[PDB]
């Protein structure tokens, strides 16, 4: 998809940075209960190798990188959202989707994408789930029991 | 020759034979893509629709390839292409007097006199065609209260002065602006700019005038053109492209491929460094960079002919803008110098591609009409002779 | 209709000046869709009658 | 391929660990010549 809309940015000519901000998973390995963000997210560093490496795809395509935190929706979360207050005793912040929304959008704003243009830009949208000390074999599956 | 006759794809079968011709295109291909984001190259194989650019954005229901800023990139890198690998073949004669209609004019000394690099020639070339897109004042549908008009003189008895005449009348009477901006053909073609109502009441005069006309005869006008240049009206902005030119076209250069061979437009007799010269550009352009040259001549210490040749080159384009194109003189210049430095045969040959049916048919009719005289003369195409040109046969 | 309709609400409350949306079907897992989406996104914007 | 060998060592019930030496490529991301190794391997540590 990157690629693809490389090939138009460049065969109908334009310098302009296609901005792409990277899903990423909220700080991979300190959760062992995601079971499929923590994992699959990871190798967007190595992505960020892969433009870091290819020359000519800096200026059809810029790599905004974001680390998607605890973010509470109704369908899939509708386990996890009485414990959300329990993971946030802990001095964390989970989110709303509102509020990850507007963190996305600020990656979005003129100062971070010229930041983008110049290099990679790893954002940690999360609330500080990573020096979390809380256990994800008890809290997780409990919460999910 | 100049804007108009391009087409897509236009010396795209050159280029993926000639070697000279790969050259001058990526050359040119890949400054543009570097420094403004855009390869003309593509621009030129398949025409596209919009195109947004560094600072600007250029938009067009048709092509991008007929607008001004890349057309004149197109235009003249599909030429300088061509002379390259005429060169290659060596069918480049060492005494050929050469000149250029309108942007065609900056390609002619790109590739004769090599007065600038190919990147350096696309530069002034597109900013030139950027230049002209901003000069003239439009509504809110981009309307213009001006047009451009071609006028044919023939099919009835009228005259040169007669034309003149005739418009210069109706410009003063009804106080409207109308002006000759093309002397192309002595009888046969010329282009008129200004308002409007004044094209349509000269359109009105040769109509009553002509006894024979129901259908409106003699009188195109140009679709397209919303600028009065080449009139009275285009003079204030040329001191910034006048500068522009001067950072693009520095002074190693060679005055002799220029000298004699090289017909401006603002100045439609041959380009030669003199006391003389200097002064009718001053007469038709007034300008502070002449007039003091003119002035004191007395400079005449060997440091200065170069120096000389290389601003008097530059005032020649940079006010190219403002005066009228005359391509009548510049044939009928040709037939002056001849005449006088004997009038054995000559060839004529356009280059750019399928451009070059156009001047070479603007060559022809007037080869026949004042030129009667029966000379053995050759009108070449490089679109269509292309087989004469490199003499294959 | 029923995700076709959510969008038009969506629109119809936080448009602005400017604003344009454009929602169409799409198959990410289809490298076919891919290819033929991008190559509806970036070719004209023209419409011939 | 070691799901395949755990399958034997359970459904034949031995106890026995399969000692699986991973052939790691050397220090990921200090290298941008490599071109193969230095990215793939890197997962390595999550299958660990």
């Amino acid at each position: 998809l990157i690629s693809g809309l490389s090939k138009i940015g460049a065969e109908r000519d334009i310098a302009s940075r296609l901005h792409v901000v990277l899903p990423g998973s909220p700080n991979r390995g300190m959760f062992g209960g995601d079971g499929a963000y923590g994992e699959a997210k990871s190798a967007l560093d190595a992505l960020e190798n892969r433009w870091s490496a290819e020359k000519s795809w800096a200026e059809r395509v810029s790599l905004a990188h974001a680390l998607i935190g605890w973010t509470k929706g109704t369908g899939l979360m509708g386990q996890n959202d009485a414990i959300v207050s329990a993971v946030e005793e802990a001095g964390v912040t989970t989110y709303t989707t509102d509020e990850m929304a507007a963190m996305l959008l600020d990656l979005c704003t003129v100062e971070t994408k010229v930041a983008a243009a110049g290099a990679p830009v790893k954002v940690d949208l999360t609330g500080g789930l990573g020096d979390i000390k809380i256990d994800m074999a008890e809290l997780a599956a409990k919460a999910r029991e | 020759p100049g804007q108009g006759i391009q087409h897509k794809g236009m010396g795209m079968e050159v280029r993926a034979r000639s070697k000279a011709a790969r050259k001058v295109w990526d050359s040119a291909d890949k400054f543009t893509r570097e420094t403004l984001g855009f390869s003309v190259l593509h621009v030129v194989r398949d025409n596209p629709t919009s195109l947004i650019a560094s600072g600007v954005h250029y938009h067009h229901p048709d092509g991008v390839l007929f607008l001004t800023q890349f057309t004149q990139v197109a235009m003249a890198t599909v030429a300088a292409a061509q002379v390259a690998e005429m060169r290659e073949q060596g069918a480049f004669v060492e005494g050929a007097i050469a000149c250029g209609h309108s942007v065609g004019e900056y390609t002619a000394l790109a590739c004769v006199s090599g007065v600038y690099e190919l990147e350096a020639l696309l530069e002034v070339v597109f900013h030139r065609g950027s230049k002209m897109h901003d000069i003239v004042p439009r509504d809110e549908l981009g309307r213009s209260n001006y047009r451009l008009a071609a006028i044919r003189p023939s099919q009835i008895d009228l005259d040169d002065a007669d034309v003149k005449d005739f418009v210069a009348e109706i410009s003063e009477r009804t106080g409207e602006f109308l002006e000759i901006v093309n002397f192309n053909l002595r009888g046969s073609q010329y282009a008129i700019a200004g308002t409007v109502a004044g094209l349509e009441a000269l359109e009105e005069e040769i109509e009553r005038r002509r006894q024979i006309t129901g259908g409106k005869r003699s009188f195109i006008l140009v679709p397209g053109i919303d600028v009065p240049f080449h009139s009275s009206v285009l003079r204030v902005g040329v001191a910034d492209f006048r500068r522009s030119l001067e950072r693009v076209m520095p002074r190693d250069k060679d005055p002799e491929l220029i000298i004699g061979r090289y017909i401006p437009n603002l100045v439609p007799r041959p380009f030669t460094l003199d006391r003389d010269f200097i002064q009718e550009i001053r007469d038709l352009v007034p300008a502070e960079p002449l007039d003091e040259v003119l002035a004191d001549y007395d400079t005449w210490r060997n440091e200065k002919p170069k120096e000389l040749c290389r601003k008097v080159v530059i005032e020649l384009l940079a006010w190219q803008f403002a005066s009228p194109v005359r391509w009548i003189e510049t044939q009928d210049l040709l037939f002056i110098e001849e005449a006088a430095g004997g009038l054995g045969v000559e060839r004529f040959v356009e280059i750019g591609v399928k451009s070059a049916p156009t001047v070479a048919g603007l060559a022809t009719n007037t080869l026949k009409l004042p030129e009667y005289s029966h000379s053995t003369v050759e009108v070449l195409n490089s679109e269509r002779d292309a087989a004469v040109l490199f003499a294959t046969d | 209709d029923d995700r076709l309709a959510f969008y038009k609400q969506l629109y119809r409350d936080h448009a602005r000046f400017d604003a344009t949306l454009w929602v169409v079907p799409a198959n990410m897992a289809s490298y076919s869709d891919i290819d033929k989406l991008v190559e509806w996104v970036g070719t004209e914007q023209t419409e011939s009658l």
